[PDB]
RNA sequence: GCAGUCAAGCGUUCAUAGCGACAUUGCUUUUUGAUUCUUCGAUGUCGGCUCUUCCUAUCAUACCGAAGCAGAAUUCGGUAAGCGUUGGAUUGUUCACCCACUAAUAGGGAACGUGAGCUGGGUUUAGACCGUCGUGAGACAGGUUAGUUUUACCCUACUGAUGAAUGUUACCGCAAUAGUAAUUGAACUUAGUACGAGAGGAACAGUUCAUUCGGAUAAUUGGUUUUUGCGGCUGUCUGAUCAGGCAUUGCCGCGAAGCUACCAUCCGCUGGAUUAUGGCUGAACGCCUCUAAGUCAGAAUCCAUGCUAGAACGCGGUGAUUUC
RNA sequence: CUCUUAAGGUAGCCAAAUGCCUCGUCAUCUAAUUAGUGACGCGCAUGAAUGGAUUAACGAGAUUCCCACUGUCCCUAUCUA
RNA sequence: GUGAACAGCCUCUAGUUGAUAGAAUAAUGUAGAUAAGGGAAGUCGGCAAAAUAGAUCCGUAACUUCGGGAUAAGGAUUGGC
């Protein structure tokens, strides 16, 4: 009564309830403050997490033991093909919160996106947006006057974009569709920009850039039912304890005569929505490029995909964002990449990086070689070949 | 950046890889992985290990 | 560290909790160094305080010159066996745990150090660094 | 146990900076007692372990007012319980007492929190030794040794998980309410400066790191091995060989993948409104006065931002809606 | 020398499984010891087959320490049925 | 057969193949394993676990009832041909 000694509680009460998310696509709950003086902008961007690898680069941090020295850092490579705009949605201010007033869709909708609206695509009659397009046919009016109202009302304009999942090694053919807030000037100039981008493509290098800190919004790798020890962190009970020891001993005092909302119980671990911030962009990949994984120093013509393909993912044949450290979610899972909700002058935030070397050895084992060129240029000739 | 060499297996040791052992005297040792390290701690001999 | 210390350690992996006995790499006449507490060390229910390379420890000499025993004294860690990870990306590890007897300012009681000494330690304590053999 | 009123004294001088006697008013219910209302067809009786939450009479951390505040250090007080409050030697102990770290190692409650949660060391059945007592049987908050710690599948609560019905089915969203988080230390520099006769000796801004906590993550390093993946070994069995069986996974070395560790790496937001307090203007009171009207600044506080859930009887936008 | 109910604790032994005070004092062991040991003894209330003291060997007996050992722990993770 | 062996482990004769079954492999268990660095800091207490282990050849303390103590301790060695 008054615990004999103090300790901080286990776990964070601000990430409750430790329940499974309600969409494998994590929700962007916030967009940046709009500066309607800059060009019309995407605020976030969809993408597929492909795996990690190592980097080498000189650190620029005046006053550190490791200033002007080489460090080796971990990075994640998220597979980022261009996204495609297929509509714009209009949100109006109310004393009850932002409200979607209307959504206007593009005339032609890719099969990927259409697939999203079906549970049984294959045996379906694929009637997805068949009547809607007709609105375009009659020269305009219909569509023409809905863009009209998003223009005169609506305090905020979001676009509806969808991934080209098929550019991805992923087996999933159904694509991912998300609203993305436009952050360039004037409502009108926004819906204009959206209108003009219907059925058209948008790429990352038009949103993000090197040395920029970005946030990563994804759903945490799940683990199913978890005991209290690993779920909350909780000390293990002694060896001698009867009836198990991966528990907590005192689920509660006698009063309140109720197990309380704030003590550790076993249940789901993993598969939660997390918004992880301040991940700095070390590389914006170009898919057309064949020196994706190359460097001003390490000139060799190699792409970012490790020898043997990203484990459990495949090859990166598309554009990509490569970000310092790790981000929530696992390989194959959709991530939203959002640009920061604030202007960080962290000096760490402001450091401009130049990669010196990108690890491209196999990840499927204790890799030894960057390029098969290099392998053979060391192993010699084998029983196969020649 | 520099690539080292396994002082048991003669393998290439790109940064971050394996382990660096600083023996009694001061002789530094490098292993690209836990395998060549284990063979070294076992007191095996690179000259009799066919893949070295 | 703790204090008396020039500069700042980047965090390095801990391997020498309370009760650890390490070798005495100096000519002080001491052979053991028995760690009874670590200088920096925070607090957490049932965490042993544990030193790493180049931290100042409070220690006692379990074996050596009689004059040097049955009393607590600062020591400085110059080697640890627990592998740690430098920012240059290498996980390295020495072959034993050594420490050197020192006063609170950091001045060694000895004047010579047998064995190699991790640079992190040498950068922390110049006076250690002075009497050091090969470093790293 | 804690807090006041008085002001004889202490404090070089000087009641009240910090104290405060002789007296006297109170508060508290972690002390002990007094009582015997509840339980004797039974509320498991100390300590610890584990975990949550609460009190504030605040030990640390934020911001202040005061000093017998030169500086440094400290002490008194305000707003403050947001955040922390530890590792050990002897003891069953609570307590106690030492070593040691530290920003600090504050005090308490929750059926003296917590035994279908543990443990069972103490206590208090039955065995046994001593000592004191007793003629004796036996007694002894005297010492000692050994002594079975039962049940949940029910309700509720808590954690997570489905889910009928609001034409059908799908996609994208809103945000009520609820939760919410970061913490603390050092170095460099300011600076051997301000202050000081000397001894000594700060801080703001700037830079680099660290402690404790949290959330992820698996490039790397490390742990794990039924990959029974490759190799090696013992015994036996298949006539030999080749290739295999059996030895509750026979043993040993390596061992991808997965899982996973301050044993690994990444990440942990910024606006407002206030509190104490210090001020402005300013009457009451032709002076004076931070206050009465009005008002400026202002804290680890609060409310938002942000972050988690999303009401299964809160809602919006959108797509397609049956010849069997 | 004396009081008293028969006498009045010898040889030994000890804060011992017998000591209240008591966590006795000193020494030792430790960074630190209500623990252990060696000593001390006006010893509440040790003590001579109500056996005293010593004691090699023996003990699933109680207790202290060292070395080795180790997931008991720091601090948890992983696998099999 | 191995081997000191009526031990353990594999086999021959004989005898069984009988103990509800299917699909999964969450938490927590019961039973079996491992763990970097430290090494009892855990705990009433090393409880539990780990470590040692056969044989040959060296070597071996105090003490003692002369019998012991003693596998004291501490070392080297061990396959196949
Ligand atoms: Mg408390
Ligand atoms: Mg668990
Ligand atoms: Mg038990
Ligand atoms: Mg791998
Ligand atoms: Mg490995
Ligand atoms: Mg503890
Ligand atoms: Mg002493
Ligand atoms: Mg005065
Ligand atoms: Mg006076
Ligand atoms: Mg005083
Ligand atoms: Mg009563
Ligand atoms: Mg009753
Ligand atoms: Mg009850
Ligand atoms: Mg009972
Ligand atoms: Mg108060
Ligand atoms: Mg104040
Ligand atoms: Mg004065
Ligand atoms: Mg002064
Ligand atoms: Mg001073
Ligand atoms: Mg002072
Ligand atoms: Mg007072
Ligand atoms: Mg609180
Ligand atoms: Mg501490
Ligand atoms: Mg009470
Ligand atoms: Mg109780
Ligand atoms: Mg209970
Ligand atoms: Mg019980
Ligand atoms: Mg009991
Ligand atoms: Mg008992
Ligand atoms: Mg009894
Ligand atoms: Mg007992
Ligand atoms: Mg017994
Ligand atoms: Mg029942
Ligand atoms: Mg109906
Ligand atoms: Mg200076
Ligand atoms: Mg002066
Ligand atoms: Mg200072
Ligand atoms: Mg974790
Ligand atoms: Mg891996
Ligand atoms: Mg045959
Ligand atoms: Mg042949
Ligand atoms: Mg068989
Ligand atoms: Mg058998
Ligand atoms: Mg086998
Ligand atoms: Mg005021
Ligand atoms: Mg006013
Ligand atoms: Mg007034
Ligand atoms: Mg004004
Ligand atoms: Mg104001
Ligand atoms: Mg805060
Ligand atoms: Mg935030
Ligand atoms: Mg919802
Ligand atoms: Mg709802
Ligand atoms: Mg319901
Ligand atoms: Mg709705
Ligand atoms: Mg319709
Ligand atoms: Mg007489
Ligand atoms: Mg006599
Ligand atoms: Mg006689
Ligand atoms: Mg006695
Ligand atoms: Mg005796
Ligand atoms: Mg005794
Ligand atoms: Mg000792
Ligand atoms: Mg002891
Ligand atoms: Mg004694
Ligand atoms: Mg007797
Ligand atoms: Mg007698
Ligand atoms: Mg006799
Ligand atoms: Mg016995
Ligand atoms: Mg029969
Ligand atoms: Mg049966
Ligand atoms: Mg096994
Ligand atoms: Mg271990
Ligand atoms: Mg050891
Ligand atoms: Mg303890
Ligand atoms: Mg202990
Ligand atoms: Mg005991
Ligand atoms: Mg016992
Ligand atoms: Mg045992
Ligand atoms: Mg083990
Ligand atoms: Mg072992
Ligand atoms: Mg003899
Ligand atoms: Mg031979």
């Amino acid at each position: 009564s008054h615990r004999k000694y103090e300790a901080p509680r286990h776990g964070h009460l601000g990430f409750l309830p430790r329940k499974r998310a309600a969409s494998i696509r994590a929700r962007v709950k916030a967009f940046p403050k709009d500066d309607r003086s800059k060009p019309v902008a995407l605020t976030s961007f969809l993408g597929y997490k492909a795996g990690m690898t190592t980097i080498v680069r000189d650190l620029d941090r005046p006053g550190s033991k490791f200033h002007k020295r080489e460090v080796v850092e971990a990075v994640t490579v998220v597979d980022t093909p261009p996204v495609v705009v297929v509509g714009v949605v209009g949100y109006v201010e109310t004393p009850r919160g932002l409200r979607s007033l209307t959504t206007v869709w593009a005339e032609h909708l890719s099969d990927e996106v259409k697939r999203r609206f079906y549970k049984n695509w294959y045996k379906s009659k694929k009637k997805a947006f068949t009547k809607y397009s007709a609105k375009y046919a009659q020269d305009g009016a219909g569509i023409e006057r809905e863009l009209a109202r998003i223009k005169k009302y609506a305090s905020v304009v979001r676009v509806l974009v969808h991934t080209q999942i098929r550019k991805t090694p992923l087996a999933q053919k159904k694509a991912h569709l998300a609203e993305i807030q436009l952050n360039g000037g004037s409502i009108s100039e926004k819906v204009d920009w959206a209108r003009e981008h219907f059925e058209k493509t948008v790429a990352v290098d038009s949103v993000f850039e090197q040395n920029e800190m970005i946030d990563a919004i994804a759903v945490t790798k799940g683990h199913g039912f978890e005991g209290v020890t690993h779920r909350w962190g909780t000390k293990k009970l002694p060896r001698k304890t009867h009836r198990g020891l991966r528990k907590v001993a005192c689920i509660g005092a006698w009063h309140p005569a109720h197990v309380m909302w704030s003590v550790a119980r076993a249940g789901q671990r993993g598969y939660h929505s997390r918004t992880s911030i301040n991940h700095k962009i070390y590389r914006v990949g170009k898919g057309d490029d064949e020196a994706n994984g190359a460097t001003s120093f390490d000139r060799t013509k190699k792409t970012i995909t490790p020898m043997g393909g990203f484990v459990h993912y495949g090859e990166i044949k598309n554009d990509f964002i490569m970000v310092k450290g790790c981000i929530p979610g696992n390989r194959k899972r959709i991530v939203t990449l959002r640009k920061s909700l604030y202007t960080n002058t962290s000096r760490k935030a402001l450091e401009e990086v130049s990669l010196k070397w990108i690890d491209t050895a196999s990840k499927f084992g204790k890799g030894r070689f960057q390029t098969p060129a290099e392998k053979h240029a060391f192993m010699g000739t084998l029983k196969k070949d020649l | 950046m520099k690539v080292e060499i396994d002082s048991f297996s003669g393998a290439k040791i790109y940064p971050g890889r394996g382990t660096l052992f600083v023996r009694g005297d001061s002789k530094i040792f490098r292993f690209q992985n836990s395998k060549s390290a284990s063979l070294f701690k076992q007191r095996k001999n690179p000259r009799r290990i066919a893949w070295t | 560290s703790g204090n008396g210390a020039q500069g700042t350690k980047f965090r390095i992996s801990l391997g020498l909790p309370v009760g650890a006995i390490m070798n005495c790499a100096d000519n002080s006449g001491a052979r053991n160094l028995y760690i009874i507490a670590v200088k920096g060390s925070g607090s957490r229910l049932n965490r042993l305080p544990a030193a790493s390379l180049g931290d100042m420890v409070m220690a006692t000499v379990k074996k050596g010159k009689p004059e040097l025993r049955k009393k607590v004294m600062p020591a400085i860690v110059v080697r640890q066996a627990k592998s740690w990870r430098r920012r240059d990306g290498v996980f390295l590890y020495f072959e034993d745990n050594a420490g050197v007897i020192a006063n609170p300012k950091g001045e060694m009681k000895g004047s010579a150090i047998t064995g190699p000494v991790g640079k992190e330690c040498a950068d922390l304590w110049p006076r250690v660094a002075s009497n050091s053999g090969v470093v790293v």
